[PDB]
RNA sequence: UCCGUAGCGGUCCUGACGUGCGAAUCGGUCGUCCGACCUGGGUAUAGGGGCGAAAGACUAAUCGAACCAUCUAGUAGCUGG
RNA sequence: GUGCAGAUCUUGGUGGUAGUAGCAAAUAUUCAAACGAGAACUUUGAAGGCCGAAGUGGAGAAGGGUUCCAUGUGAACAGCAGUUGAACAUGGGUCAGUCGGUCCUGAGAGAUGGGCGAGCGCCGUUCCGAAGGGACGGGCGAUGGCCUCCGUUGCCCUCAGCCGAUCGAAAGGGAGUCGGGUUCAGAUCCCCGAAUCCGGAGUGGCGGAGAUGGGCGCCGCGAGGCGUCCAGUGCGGUAACGCGACCGAUCCCGGAGAAGCCGGCGGGAGCCCCGGGGAGAGUUCUCUUUUCUUUGUGAAGGGCAGGGCGCCCUGGAAUGGGUUCGCCCCGAGAGAGGGGCCCGUGCCUUGGAAAGCGUCGCGGUUCCGGCGGCGUCCGGUGAGCUCUCGCUGGCCCUUGAAAAUCCGGGGGAGAGGGUGUAAAUCUCGCGCCGGGCCGUACCCAUAUCCGCAGCAGGUCUCCAAGGUGAACAGCCUCUGGCAUGUUGGAACAAUGUAGGUAAGGGAAGUCGGCAAGCCGGAUCCGUAACUUCGGGAUAAGGAUUGGCUCUAAGGGCUG
RNA sequence: AGCCGACUUAGAACUGGUGCGGACCAGGGGAAUCCGACUGUUUAAUUAAAACAAAGCAUCGCGAAGGCCCGCGGCGGGUGUU
């Protein structure tokens, strides 16, 4: 597993060709965005509920989204 | 299985770009970083092999050759040495005193490293117990627990 | 075990191992040495004693003069008092 | 042992397959003398060599 | 207290059959078979008893994986010889080469008068 | 080096057993237990040979010359029919 | 091959003994119910017990070979019986790039050359040998495709060491897989989720590095822009060394693999311990804010503690200091400051709460990795036990393996581009494909192995709780396991076997104190002759030991 | 001055029908003689010993085409990587 510190590199890893899926985990005091690539599961950790919702619209349209529960 | 220590001496090959490794028997007083010289024109110091026809009479040697070129056969146990008695410039013969006291006439062209063998006085310390003799001969050969022939059967 | 805290059930009778087997003199010595050398060091960086009295008392501690922390503290105070007349009369 | 070789396991496989009783229909045959399987083997009694 | 068993068929406590304890997400204690401890390279001088610095101590076939900067020090004889015996060999190589020039000069100084 | 456990061994009761749990075991009591220690696996030495801290001990329940086959239906002034 | 009464005759069969010896080593069974024709022995529940962490527990190696699992049977076997079984009869069951074999060498085994030998053959392993079928650069020749530029093989020039073919370890060496779930029986192998190792690539898939800098002459107010002349196989730190790469062959040097036994100390885990919060149980006749169970996070990556350094810089120390448990260190540079490196199995984070577990409750009437509500918390300690890491010391007339394989360095033959759609090159980040063959079930031992057997014998290892206690001693208990070791009932005679106890005497017994008995731990004193001065020695000899209530002494943290 | 914690040692009082290492664990001792120094080993299945070994002591051979020994035989082999 790899942790992406920034938001800008998360968009490139989601826009990779080998990004099989993206999944959103909604727990307390944290929002987790996980992109399943060929080698690693890249995780973006957001502790801002406003930026989580705008990024959720800001995902690329060609990627398959699985909102976890 | 040997009371004498060995010295690993490194030379360089005169014909190929290689470093050559040899195991000499260490003369007493030899330390590391010391340069060991070999040949007819080498000077006379401890740990310095040269033919016996060059050194003067009374020289104390070890690792003496009984035949020219057989890489050392005589006086090479710990604390032992040989003494050069006399030369003979005609017919190239040299008389040496072997560590058993018997004098041998060798050729004048065979080599011996100058000095006594290190680790002398080894038989001075008494083996106090059978265990040290067991550990001594376990490193050499299965010969130690010697049963007397009178204790056997005919 | 709450009575062994008070000291009960540990007399001469209910005692099967030797004194060294129950409380080894080596670990007693090591705790005393670490305590006394800690005290001497803390008295040295606090400038209560200097390098010469620290080196003199280190060897006395190692040579078993002071039995605990308190008798070392009294001896340091006695030496400070005896140095405080030598540096007062000169 | 569990650390078998291929030839030993194949030999054990054959000796497992020969350890079944005779089929019921063979002694309705005309020229028949077999009553049962006399070449049978039990793992506790006969230890198969090896 | 949960007593635990080996996870492989080697039941002897050999040098390769070395384990450590690990706590698991299923709340149980397992064996994890450890790797042997690596050693840093020894200096090529042959006199320094310490091992070299700046090089990771791994098993020899792990050095295939590692990049070059994890395997050497950016210096002449770096990752193979210690800096003390590098500078003590620089001084030696300079000084004996200087003394050879002195001997060459003193040879011609004798041949000039004689 | 001493007491002593696991381990290794086997003093005494000449105990138990002795058509036995057992073609050599069991109980108590014992010797040793950091070293000439104990032990698995691999490997070497083969029969007038090996190997033996030596008892003619061990060498697959077989040892003052193992085991298998053959010479062999060996011979017997001796025993039994 | 012709007549049996014998030959401890041969083979086969059958008696008395005789319903006799016997089914007696390791404390133990009892009540109720179910199935059934049938229950001392099967199954379930309730007891009472034992094995008591060096186990009658949980897993393996060797060996066994289906004994493993499900169902049916009760003919034969399981020395009583059986509704039961490791028996019989039907069917099932072992899934791997990462776990091992496979590869390497060890002691050693073993061809060829050679030698010996009547001969099968034997010796011998580098010894009486023309023992290399390889590679880079060049020249020559052909082939096939953007016949561009590489690749291919044929010949020549050049260069080349090895040490002996081959075999030899399921415990030595040896890259790389862990978490959850799943079966009637298989799981580091199946499923899900996370990784990781090796090999492959013309077009090399992409990005990044190599690297895009300066001078001069013009122009543009400048911001900057065209044209020439060059450089550019990276960069930083005094240093230890660091940064994501950071060309280079034949050759050479070195390292790792690759090292004994023991003692002491320190660090980190796991287990145990104490004080509280939850959740669920147990007692409650009286008391007990009580007693019991449980209360977490993988591999791999990143960061930070912690541990170690025989690493570096300043500076020069006697009134010698620093320092350990012991040691030990220092003008060949100590203390004191400031750095650097290695291991980080510990903590945090990604994994990762989604999964797991506890508890409560709803569904599917059930065939469900079903859906939910909460919780999975805060601390303190230790000459504790085990494992591991590290430091330091002792011992040896004992010095405690090799090779496969991998890496670093020194050299500088060469290669690449003329200022750019820059080139050769890359151990940097991703992206693509593949990993073939064999073993894998179970027992592993008072019933799956060897002893003719379910034989008190033998047979190599891993884990190792609470109390008492010096203790892995003995005894009791918890987790787990079992039914008393090839049978039960009733009696309690002798003689046995295994245990004890005995007035008064105390070896009178006996070959002989045989056997049994006395003594025993710890604390305090005390301790002879003799001696090889080390011992003898726990010499001998006495005194004390329970419970309860106290007192004194022995330490860290903060200012 | 405050806050914390681990096991020990010594002493005193009281107290039980003198019992207290209450089970378990757990050396009988002394004076001498003979032999073997000791630790070790040995007749697996009648003898564990005073037997064997052992260090120490003392002789013997051998300077390598050699001493001792193996081998049917070889420019064979072990000691001898001496
Ligand atoms: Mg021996
Ligand atoms: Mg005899
Ligand atoms: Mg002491
Ligand atoms: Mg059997
Ligand atoms: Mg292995
Ligand atoms: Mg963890
Ligand atoms: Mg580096
Ligand atoms: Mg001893
Ligand atoms: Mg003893
Ligand atoms: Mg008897
Ligand atoms: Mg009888
Ligand atoms: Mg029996
Ligand atoms: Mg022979
Ligand atoms: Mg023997
Ligand atoms: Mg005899
Ligand atoms: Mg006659
Ligand atoms: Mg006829
Ligand atoms: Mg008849
Ligand atoms: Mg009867
Ligand atoms: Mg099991
Ligand atoms: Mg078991
Ligand atoms: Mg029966
Ligand atoms: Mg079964
Ligand atoms: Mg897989
Ligand atoms: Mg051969
Ligand atoms: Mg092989
Ligand atoms: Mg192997
Ligand atoms: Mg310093
Ligand atoms: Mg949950
Ligand atoms: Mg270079
Ligand atoms: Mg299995
Ligand atoms: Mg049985
Ligand atoms: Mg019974
Ligand atoms: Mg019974
Ligand atoms: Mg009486
Ligand atoms: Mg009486
Ligand atoms: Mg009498
Ligand atoms: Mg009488
Ligand atoms: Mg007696
Ligand atoms: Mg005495
Ligand atoms: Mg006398
Ligand atoms: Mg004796
Ligand atoms: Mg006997
Ligand atoms: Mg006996
Ligand atoms: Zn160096």
């Amino acid at each position: 597993p790899r942790k992406i510190e920034e938001i800008k590199d998360f968009l490139l890893t989601a826009r990779r060709k080998d990004a099989k899926s993206v999944k959103i985990k909604k727990n307390k005091d944290n929002v987790k965005f996980k992109v399943r690539c060929s080698r690693y599961l890249y995780t973006l950790v957001i502790t801002d509920k406003e930026k989580a919702e705008k990024l959720k619209q800001s995902l690329p349209p060609g990627l398959a989204v699985k909102e976890l529960k | 299985g040997r009371g004498a220590p060995l010295a690993k001496v490194v030379f360089r090959d005169p014909y190929r770009f290689k470093k050559r490794t040899e195991l000499f028997i260490a003369a007493e007083g030899i330390h590391t970083g010391q340069f060991v010289y070999c040949g007819k024109k080498a000077q006379l110091n401890i740990g310095n092999v040269l033919p016996v026809g060059t050194m003067p009479e009374g020289t104390i040697v070890c690792c003496l050759e009984e035949k020219p070129g057989d890489r050392g056969k005589l006086a090479r146990a710990s604390g032992n040495y040989a003494t050069v008695i006399s030369h003979n410039p005609e017919t190239k013969k040299t008389r040496v005193k072997l560590p058993s006291g018997s004098k041998k006439v060798i050729s004048s062209a065979n080599r011996a490293v100058v000095g006594v063998v290190a680790g002398g006085g080894r038989i001075d310390k008494p083996i106090l117990k059978a265990g040290r003799a067991y550990h001594k001969y376990k490193a050499k050969r299965n010969c130690w627990p010697r049963v007397r022939g009178v204790a056997m059967n005919p | 075990t709450l009575a062994r805290r008070k000291g009960r059930h540990m007399g001469i009778g209910k005692r099967k191992g030797t004194a060294n087997a129950r409380m080894p003199e080596k670990v007693t010595w090591m705790r005393r040495m670490r305590i006394l050398r800690r005290l001497l060091r803390r008295y040295r960086e606090s400038k209560k004693i200097d390098r010469h009295m620290y080196h003199s008392l280190y060897l006395k501690v190692k040579g078993n003069v002071f039995k605990n922390k308190r008798i070392l503290m009294e001896h340091i105070h006695k030496l400070k008092a005896d140095k405080a007349r030598k540096k007062l009369l000169a | 042992s569990s650390h078998k070789t291929f030839r030993i396991k194949r030999f054990l496989a054959k000796k497992q397959k020969q350890n079944r009783p005779i089929p019921q229909w063979i002694w309705m045959k005309t020229g028949n003398k077999i009553r049962y399987n006399s070449k049978r083997r039990h793992w506790r009694r006969t230890k198969l060599g090896l | 207290v949960q007593r635990l068993t080996y996870r492989r068929r080697l039941s002897y406590n050999t040098a390769s059959n070395k384990t450590r304890l690990s706590r698991t997400p299923g709340n149980r204690i397992v064996y994890l078979y450890t790797k042997k401890v690596g050693k840093a390279p020894k200096s090529a001088c042959g006199v320094c008893p310490g091992r070299l610095r700046g090089v990771r101590a791994v098993r020899p076939k792990v050095l295939m994986r590692l990049s070059k900067t994890k395997k050497h020090v950016s210096r002449a004889y770096g990752g193979s010889m210690c800096a003390k015996c590098v500078r003590d060999r620089i001084k030696r190589a300079f000084l004996i080469e200087e003394q050879k020039i002195v001997v060459k000069v003193l040879k011609a100084q004798a041949q000039s008068q004689k």
